[PDB]
């Protein structure tokens, strides 16, 4: 189960 | 004057940008976190530290992306969304590469922070020192995703 990254 | 220094400020990022030169760090491992990038000269608040550099995509091509990363467990996770002129974009950095931004770690109370820089309407993810940073320190910044999928299978999200 993947993550991300968000501004 | 406000003015001379907004120039001088976007001379110095836009330099830096440009030049790909990532001065100032290097890659250590970091027990529970794998790689991670430490300062081996201090930075001052507002400093640039470096460029979130990777691949500049719109949001069909990222949902493309992240089905077919989804399908590999190995593949790690290097995507950085955001919203520029009513648009998402991402900086996808899931290739490796030599560039240190996409190696730096999560922490909600780090040192770095995100800004997006316009460059004449491209956008650039940037990060800049949130306070001085001592040379030794681990640079990490707030990865965003709060989500309860994620902070579920990642649970250092949470702090
Ligand atoms: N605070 C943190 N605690 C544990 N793992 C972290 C972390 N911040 C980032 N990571 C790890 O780093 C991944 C994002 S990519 C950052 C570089 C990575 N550490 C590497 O060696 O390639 C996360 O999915 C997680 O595996």
């Amino acid at each position: 189960k993947r993550h991300r990254k968000v501004l | 004057s406000k003015a001379e220094l907004q120039s001088e400020e976007r001379k110095r990022i836009d330099e830096l940008i440009e030049s790909g030169k990532e001065e100032g760090m290097k890659i250590d491992l970091i027990d529970g976190k794998g790689r991670g990038v430490i300062a081996t000269k201090q930075f001052s608040r507002g400093d640039f530290v470096v460029e979130y550099h990777g691949d500049l995509i719109e949001i069909t091509d990222a949902k493309k992306r992240e089905a077919l990363y989804a399908q590999d467990p190995s593949t790690g996770c290097y995507m950085y969304y955001f919203q520029y002129l009513s648009k998402t974009y991402c900086v996808d950095a899931t290739r490796e590469t030599n560039r240190l931004g996409r190696l730096i770690n999560h922490s909600k109370c780090g040192n770095c922070q995100t800004k997006l820089h316009d460059i004449d309407g491209v956008p650039h993810l940037i990060l800049i020192a949130s306070r001085d940073i001592a040379a030794g320190e681990e640079l990490l910044f707030d990865y965003g995703d709060r989500s309860k999928a994620s902070i579920e299978a990642h649970p250092w999200l949470k702090h």
